[PDB]
């Protein structure tokens, strides 16, 4: 037993969230590009056979209101669980379109404590955002 | 038996701790583009910590800058693969 | 190329 049991009914949820929008008062660019990057996965990971639900231009709010409501679901009959998450960000931080959310505070809804019908099971974050603000210069080889 | 309350989490990061993170405008983020890619010809073949391997390298070796803006251009990106899995995750049962 |  090295590797997750995946054969159970369901693969599980795929949740992406597609923002590009963001509200004037942030300051934040549009996000050319990304609904490429979300069409991409909604096929990808409708072909692994993930029941997938895409969410576009969330704010900050609406963003935790919707992991709140999905780590609350009944994941029993469900292999794993994947979000991903395309947006403006920093260090430890992803944007809604009208400000910041903690990753931590994403992710603490599925601790094994706090969402019982995934304990056990893994639950991937993919993250298309910027960590911070510094450039990797290479070097040629 | 306990578990973790952390356990079971992979966290697939675009860019290494502290930097910007690539998207191009007409063809997607380097980072998605390549993790796609990759799940589409690996999912059925490889472990996933592997497949992912495979997307650090493409976009490792595969994708640079283009500015007119010197500051941002001829730059590289490295994806960051954060495992608190404890065990191996295939695709296919 | 733009950043995020």
């Amino acid at each position: 037993d090295n590797s997750y049991k995946m054969d159970y009914p369901e693969m599980g949820l795929c949740i992406i969230i597609n923002n590009k929008n963001f509200h004037k008062s942030t300051g934040m660019t549009s996000r050319s590009g990304t609904d490429v990057d979300a069409a991409n996965l909604r096929e990808t990971f409708r072909n692994l056979k993930y029941e997938v639900r895409n969410k576009n231009d969330l704010t900050r709010e609406e963003i935790v209101e919707l992991m709140r409501d999905v780590s609350k679901e009944d994941h029993s009959k469900r292999s794993s669980f994947v979000c991903v998450l395309l947006s403006h960000g920093e260090e430890g931080i992803i944007f809604g379109t009208n400000g910041p959310v903690d990753l931590k505070k994403i992710t603490n809804f599925f601790r094994g404590d706090r969402c019982r019908s995934l304990t056990g099971k893994p639950k991937l974050f993919i993250i298309q955002a910027c960590r911070g603000t510094e450039l990797d210069c290479g070097i040629e080889t | 038996h306990k578990i973790p309350v952390e356990a079971d989490f992979l966290y697939a990061y675009s860019t290494a701790p502290g930097y910007y993170s690539w998207r191009n405008s007409k063809d997607g983020s380097w980072f998605i583009q390549s993790l796609c890619a990759m799940l589409k010809q690996y999912a059925d073949k490889l472990e996933f910590m592997h497949i992912l391997t495979r997307v650090n390298r493409k976009v490792a070796d595969e994708f640079e800058s283009f500015s007119f803006d010197a500051t941002f251009h001829a730059k590289k990106q490295i994806p960051c693969i954060v495992s608190m899995l404890t065990k191996e995750l295939y695709f296919y049962h | 190329d733009e950043v995020d």
